């Protein structure tokens, strides 16, 4: 575990493991914790990112969302948790639906798996496209890992706070009692 | 300076007194008939300490001679003719008026707060001179915990690289050398005499002050 | 031998009653660690417990006669008057559990191994000195003054000073556990510290109880009080 | 610099003393580019606040005694004299009375220089270097060598050459005299301003610094119509 990236300055150059999971933990189980920890980091980043602009008072979509049944972006209204009930349950089924084909084809098409041996978070056709990160180096690149990791460690705290504001009322400061 | 806030000893190297026999020796000196009384033991300590109550008796002394002598001019009334305040744009007060205010613990009640602010500041600036080692080493001594004469205060008149930015006119003590030089040894007959009268100079402030 | 150097150290602390434990303690098994450690913890707890309880009852002393910072801040909800007991209990909620935290986080890098190694010293029961703070050295962020001596006022002191001021804790900080704990029974037991009898008033409310009452809920920032 | 030479310019600025540093802050490293680097940080920040300070006392004496200039301040038809801003108050009230441009811009002009002494360019081209980086701790470089596009007049530290063939051992006195000076001068104008804000802070000055009710560590007042300015002031504080 000590080998596996992750660790900086913010722990002291060492794992920050006070529960001794690590411990418990072989290639294997810690791929999958790395694993893990990348998609749960991703998908806060991107929560906060949406919830924020969405909530804060951005310029949300233009148009319509269904011409028929008659719901616009306008209308779903600024609370996150509002808007993601108000929007149809078929949209709200097409998205889970593609994360999970997804899911299903991260899983499966990277041949050499985290798990059995691999890179764990390499999602193949969902980074890039464009090629941005094609000529970075190897430090640069490992900087950047590091910096994926930091980012949405934080991102997830972000979005549990978000949550627990509106959950649990007048719960985290910075953060209006309703959401 | 850093390197000397040490909290603790450091050796002794002078003929201070630290020990009993040596505060028993001025003991005799001052007074052949009582010796040393010493019923809290407080010369069974170490030199440090003793340095420091030799010091804190002699500054009693000059404290408490001081303030009967100024105790009795003030009961008997010989104020100042000046005004005390009211040059720049305050109001009118008169050492006239301060004296009129009563006897002199009401005299010193009577005066301003920042003229009292500014004498306590001169003698604390006074006490910090005397404090300084640096001073006392550029002259001829140490502070009187670490071996030095207890009661000297150094030379406020200097050229040295540890003198005021503008010259200063006169010492504190013997401004003008009205001890001039006295023999080498009378000038510690003075001393026991000093310690004397201070101590005598000490019960007749604080009988004052009961009365 | 740990036991043998816990002896000296009551003698220096009282020659005349010299090494006292009724119970054992010090050959007590705690967690199944060896006597060395035991011991170690022990010593441990018992600066710990004296040195609170000095700053304990200095701080009786400031609160129950009244000493208090200007400006905002928790100083400003208490009420005047207030004992001892009712400070705690009426400054702000945040004000009770953020001082916990920090007394918290004081005593995590008081026993984190980063901070002791980064000192060159190990846990007082893996063979450390008992009572040992560690210098910041380890924070992540560059931290100006250190809690042990923060001006450096013993970076030169003789080995032998040092353990005679590690005498004078231990035996301070019982006579001041002594001295908290008369304040603290005098308030729920009267005529128990005949000396503090009608000094000490009485307390309802339970001591061991941090947060209870829970204390007011006020904002006292104001430039940029978004919270609230 | 070095622990050392800090040591012995203290010294040089008072024997008595020689280092006076009870936090350690020399040794408190900060930033992260070694002792150096942070007793270069600290003699700027003590320069700079010294000069800042004594520059800001002179400036509230003669403000504060009616001395303002003949000129106007604003162009127009209505435009703000500099007796207008006088006649606003005390002097931190004519800062505040002063129009949002000339805050800004006064501001700005001071960020220019800031700016244009933390470049190690301009520095490199006028001689030392950063003053982590082994320069001379306080040194403005040269507007002129630093090569702006259009010729200026005059440099801002020593315009007409009056200082220029001084002898060595009288600047290294100079650079003494301004550490000092700057020390006293710092307490000199916050303790104007302390009278100011609170009354009798200061016993000797009583009722001869006008008062203010507005922060003094507030460069925008409610005049300034600018984003968040209103917002910010609109909780106080002690
Ligand atoms: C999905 C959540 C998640 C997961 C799977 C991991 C996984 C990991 N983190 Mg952690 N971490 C997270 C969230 C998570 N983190 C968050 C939000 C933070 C910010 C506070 C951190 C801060 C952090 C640091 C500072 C470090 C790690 C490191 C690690 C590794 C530690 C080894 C281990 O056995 O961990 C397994 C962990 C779990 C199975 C956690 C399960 C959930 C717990 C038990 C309950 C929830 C607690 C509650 C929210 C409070 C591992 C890859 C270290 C590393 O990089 O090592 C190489 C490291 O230095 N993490
Ligand atoms: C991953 C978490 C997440 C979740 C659960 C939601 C959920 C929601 N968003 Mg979305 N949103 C997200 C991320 C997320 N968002 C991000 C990262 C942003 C950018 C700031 C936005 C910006 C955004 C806006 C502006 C709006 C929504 C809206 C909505 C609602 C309707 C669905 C929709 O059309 O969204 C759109 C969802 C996305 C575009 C997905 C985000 C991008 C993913 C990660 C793929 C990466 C693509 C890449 C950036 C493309 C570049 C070309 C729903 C509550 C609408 C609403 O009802 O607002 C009131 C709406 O108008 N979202
Ligand atoms: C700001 C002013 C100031 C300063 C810096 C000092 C400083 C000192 N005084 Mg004090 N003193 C002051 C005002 C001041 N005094 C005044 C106005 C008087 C009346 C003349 C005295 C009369 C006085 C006496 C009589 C004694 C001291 C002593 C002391 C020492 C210890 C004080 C101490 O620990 O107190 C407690 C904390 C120290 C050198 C003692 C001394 O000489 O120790 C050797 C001592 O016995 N002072
Ligand atoms: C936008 C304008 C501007 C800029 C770019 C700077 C830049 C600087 N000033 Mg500042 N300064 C300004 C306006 C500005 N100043 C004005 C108008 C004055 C009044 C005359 C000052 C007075 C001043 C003094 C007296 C000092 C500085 C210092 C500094 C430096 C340290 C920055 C720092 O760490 O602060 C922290 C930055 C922030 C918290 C960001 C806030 C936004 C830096 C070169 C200090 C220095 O050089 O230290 C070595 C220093 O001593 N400045
Ligand atoms: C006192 C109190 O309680 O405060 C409250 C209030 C407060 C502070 C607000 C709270 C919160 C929430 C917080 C702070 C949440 C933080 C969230 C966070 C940190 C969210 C990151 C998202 C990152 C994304 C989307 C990045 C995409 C980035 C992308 C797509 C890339 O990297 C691409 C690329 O770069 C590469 C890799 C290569 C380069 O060649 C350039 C390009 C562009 C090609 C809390 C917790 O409630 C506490
Ligand atoms: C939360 C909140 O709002 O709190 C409120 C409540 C609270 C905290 C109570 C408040 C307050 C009051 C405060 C903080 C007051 C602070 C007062 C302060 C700080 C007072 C210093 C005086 C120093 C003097 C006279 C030094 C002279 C020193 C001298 C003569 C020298 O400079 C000498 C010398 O150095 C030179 C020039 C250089 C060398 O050649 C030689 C030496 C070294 C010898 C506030 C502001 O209301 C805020
Ligand atoms: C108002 C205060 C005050 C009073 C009332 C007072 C009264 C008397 C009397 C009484 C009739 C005598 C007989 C006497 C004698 C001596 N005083 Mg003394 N004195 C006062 C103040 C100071 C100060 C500030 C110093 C000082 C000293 C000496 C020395 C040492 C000379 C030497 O050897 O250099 C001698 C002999 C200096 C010293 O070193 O004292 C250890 C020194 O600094 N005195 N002093
Ligand atoms: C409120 C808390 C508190 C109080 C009231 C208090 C009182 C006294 C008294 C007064 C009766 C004496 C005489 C005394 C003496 C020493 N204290 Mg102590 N102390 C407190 C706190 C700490 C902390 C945090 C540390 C510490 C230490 C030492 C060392 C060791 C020096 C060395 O060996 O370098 C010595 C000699 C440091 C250490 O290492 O202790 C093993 C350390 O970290 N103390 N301490
Ligand atoms: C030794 C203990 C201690 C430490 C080490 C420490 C550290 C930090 C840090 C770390 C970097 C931050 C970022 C931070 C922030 C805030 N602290 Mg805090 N703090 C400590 C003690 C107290 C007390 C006693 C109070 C207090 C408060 C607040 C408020 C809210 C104000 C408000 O909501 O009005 C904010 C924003 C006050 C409060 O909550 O008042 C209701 C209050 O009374 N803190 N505090
Ligand atoms: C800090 C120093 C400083 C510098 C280095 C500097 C340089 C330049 C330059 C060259 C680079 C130009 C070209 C320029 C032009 C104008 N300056 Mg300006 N200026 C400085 C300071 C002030 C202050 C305090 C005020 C002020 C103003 C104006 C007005 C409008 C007057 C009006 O309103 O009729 C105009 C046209 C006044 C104002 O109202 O600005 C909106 C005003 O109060 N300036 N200024
Ligand atoms: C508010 C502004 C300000 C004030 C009020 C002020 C006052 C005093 C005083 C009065 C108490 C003295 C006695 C003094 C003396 C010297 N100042 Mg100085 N000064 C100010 C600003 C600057 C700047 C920006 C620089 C500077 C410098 C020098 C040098 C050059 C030495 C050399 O050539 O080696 C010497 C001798 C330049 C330098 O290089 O300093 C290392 C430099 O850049 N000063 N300065
Ligand atoms: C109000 C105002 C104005 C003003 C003003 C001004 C300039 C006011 C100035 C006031 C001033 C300059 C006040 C000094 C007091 C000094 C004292 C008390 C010294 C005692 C000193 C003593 C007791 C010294 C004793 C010794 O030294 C002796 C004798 C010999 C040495 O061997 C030993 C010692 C050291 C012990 C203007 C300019 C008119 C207009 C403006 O608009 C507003």
């Amino acid at each position: 575990v000590s080998d596996m990236e992750g660790t900086g300055p913010e722990t002291g150059g060492k794992v920050f493991d006070p529960m001794g999971l690590s411990k418990i933990a072989s290639a294997e189980t810690l791929a999958w914790y790395r694993a893990a920890e990348l998609k749960h980091s991703r998908v806060a980043m991107a929560a906060v990112t949406g919830w924020a602009w969405v909530s804060s008072g951005g310029p949300l979509f233009p148009g319509y969302l269904s011409v028929e049944q008659g719901v616009t972006f306008e209308s779903l209204g600024r609370d996150g948790y509002a808007a993601w009930a108000a929007v149809p349950e078929a949209g709200k089924f097409q998205i889970l639906g593609v994360i999970g084909i997804l899911e299903i084809l991260s899983e499966s098409a990277v041949k050499p798996h985290y798990m059995a041996g691999g890179t764990p978070g390499k999602v193949p056709l969902l980074w890039d496209p464009l090629g941005f990160t094609a000529k970075l180096s190897p430090e640069t690149l490992a900087r950047k890992r590091l910096a994926e990791l930091k980012n949405g460690r934080l991102a997830m705290i972000g979005v549990m706070s978000l949550v627990s504001a509106h959950f649990i009322p007048n719960s985290v400061p910075l953060l209006p009692g309703s959401v | 300076f850093a390197d000397e806030f040490t909290f603790d000893s450091k050796p002794w190297s002078s003929s201070e007194i630290k020990d009993k026999a040596g505060l028993e020796a001025l003991a005799k000196k001052l007074n052949p008939t009582v010796g040393l009384w010493d019923p809290l033991g407080i010369a069974e300590t170490s030199p440090e300490t003793i340095g420091w109550f030799r010091h804190a008796e002699i500054k009693h002394g000059r404290v408490a001679m001081a303030a009967f002598v100024g105790y009795c001019v003030q009961s008997n009334g010989i104020h100042f003719p000046w005004n005390i305040q009211g040059w720049q744009g305050t109001p009118v007060v008169s050492f006239a008026d301060i004296a009129a205010a009563g006897g002199p613990a009401d005299q010193w009640d009577a005066l301003s707060t920042p003229a009292k602010l500014q004498i306590l500041g001169v003698i604390g600036f006074l006490e910090m001179w005397s404090e300084t080692s640096v001073v006392l080493k550029a002259d001829g001594q140490e502070h009187y915990v670490r071996g030095g004469k207890p009661g000297y205060f150094p030379k406020l008149s200097r050229s040295d690289e540890m003198a005021f930015p503008h010259p200063v006119p006169l010492n504190l003590w013997d401004p003008f050398g009205f001890t001039s030089k006295m023999t080498p040894e009378r000038k510690e007959k003075a001393l026991l005499a000093e310690v004397n009268n201070g101590r005598l100079a000490m019960i007749g402030i604080f009988g004052m002050i009961s009365a | 031998s740990a036991k043998a150097d816990l002896e000296a150290f009551a003698k220096e602390c009282n020659p005349v009653v010299g090494y006292w434990d009724p119970l054992g303690l010090a050959d007590l098994p705690l967690w199944g660690q060896d006597q060395d450690a035991v011991i170690g913890w022990l010593r441990h707890s018992e600066i710990k417990h004296g040195r609170i309880a000095m700053a304990g009852f200095v701080g009786y002393i400031a609160h129950a006669n009244g000493f208090r910072f200007g400006g905002i801040g928790p100083q400003n909800v208490v009420p005047e008057g207030a004992s001892a007991p009712e400070v705690w209990d009426s400054i702000p909620f945040l004000a009770k559990l953020q001082i916990i935290g920090a007394i918290g986080v004081l005593e995590h890098i008081s026993e984190d191994k980063n901070f002791l190694a980064a000192d060159g010293m190990k846990h007082y029961m893996r063979g450390g000195k008992p009572g040992y703070f560690p210098t910041f050295s380890a924070n992540v962020h560059p931290m100006p003054l250190n809690l042990f001596d923060p001006f450096k006022w013993s970076k030169n002191a003789s080995p032998e000073k040092k353990a005679k001021g590690l005498v004078t804790e231990t035996n301070n900080g019982r006579l001041a556990m002594l001295g908290l704990f008369g304040f603290l029974s005098e308030s729920k037991i009267p005529g128990s510290v005949p000396a503090l009898s009608g000094i000490i008033p009485s307390y309802d409310g339970d001591y061991m109880q941090p947060f209870l009452p829970t204390g007011p809920d006020t904002s006292l920032w104001t430039i940029g009080n978004l919270w609230a | 610099e070095s622990k050392a030479e800090l040591e012995s310019l203290a010294g040089k600025l008072n024997p008595v003393i020689g280092y006076w540093d009870p936090l350690n802050l020399a040794d408190y490293d900060q930033w992260s580019q070694g002792q150096e680097a942070a007793i270069g940080f600290l003699r700027h920040a003590e320069i700079k606040h010294g000069r800042v300070a004594m520059a800001a006392f002179v400036g509230y004496i003669v403000q504060s005694n009616g001395i303002c200039w003949p000129w106007a301040l604003t162009g127009g038809p209505n435009g703000v004299m500099h007796s207008d801003i006088l006649a606003a108050g005390g002097p931190a009230d004519q800062w505040d009375a002063l129009p949002t441009a000339s805050k800004l811009q006064i501001l700005l002009f001071v960020g220019g220089l800031e700016l244009w002494s933390e470049n190690s360019y301009v520095l490199g081209l006028s001689g030392e270097k950063h003053y982590m980086r082994g320069g001379k701790p306080g040194f403005f470089p040269s507007i002129k060598k630093g090569g702006i596009p259009h010729p200026v007049p005059f440099d801002l530290f020593d315009p007409f050459g009056l200082s220029k063939n001084a002898s060595p051992e009288k600047k290294a006195k100079g650079l003494l005299a301004e550490i000092n000076n700057g020390r006293l001068a710092m307490l000199g104008i916050m303790a104007f301003v302390s009278e100011s804000k609170v009354p009798g802070s200061v016993p000797a000055l009583a009722g001869k610094i006008a008062p203010y009710s507005g922060e003094v560590m507030a460069p925008f007042a409610a005049s300034d119509n600018l984003p968040f300015v209103a917002d910010m002031l609109k909780s106080p504080l002690f």
